[PDB]
């Protein structure tokens, strides 16, 4: 998962 | 702090709680950018990715900024402007993000970057309209931008969302100043  | 600033904080909190209770993946399944063709008509997903945070630093930093910049915009320029800044940045940051990286991302920071670029650029090109990012805070914004870029944070960063977010905010301050 990429934050944003 | 106005209602838009407030309900967004509430919603980010409700969502964060839901993530702690049900798990991140379970909440992503309902709220992420469409990650399957069947989900393409589920219109909320083009926005609701903004509502998800994946760690306490994520939600806390994004909401502190939101509270201040968002709240500036809402009081000086009105609830309507903040809604429109939010929907545009959310949708655009989301679009660029998934193009580069895939649908798996979340956070109100695409939007927070929009608010940084917006408040600053509009305070530079439009001083009397009551909106400026104080010299000092611009520096801390600038460092924020930099940390993102160079992957300091210790987080995996939504790269597309962050730039798209900033562009949108600049594009909008541009358009708004020239009047």
């Amino acid at each position: 998962v990429r934050m944003a | 702090a106005g209602p838009v600033t407030w309900v967004m904080m509430i919603a980010c909190v409700v969502v964060f709680i839901a993530m702690q209770i049900l798990g991140d993946q379970e909440v992503m399944l309902w709220l992420a950018w469409p990650f399957d063709p069947t989900l393409k008509f589920e219109f909320w997903r083009y926005f609701t990715h903004a509502l998800m945070h994946f760690s306490l630093m994520h939600i806390l930093f994004n909401l502190l900024w939101w509270w201040y910049l968002g709240g500036a915009v809402e009081k000086r320029l009105g609830s309507g402007k903040l809604i429109v800044i939010t929907l545009i940045s959310a949708l655009l940051s989301g679009y660029v993000q998934q193009k580069f990286s895939g649908p798996w991302f979340g956070g109100l920071s695409g939007v927070v970057y929009a608010l940084m670029g917006y408040v600053w650029l509009r305070g530079e090109r439009d001083p009397q309209s009551g909106i400026y990012l104080q010299r000092g805070l611009i520096i801390f914004a600038l460092i924020w931008i930099v940390a993102g870029w160079f992957d300091l944070f210790g987080m995996s960063m939504a790269n597309g969302a962050h730039i798209a977010g900033l562009a949108v905010g600049l594009a909008m301050a541009f358009v708004d100043s020239l009047n």
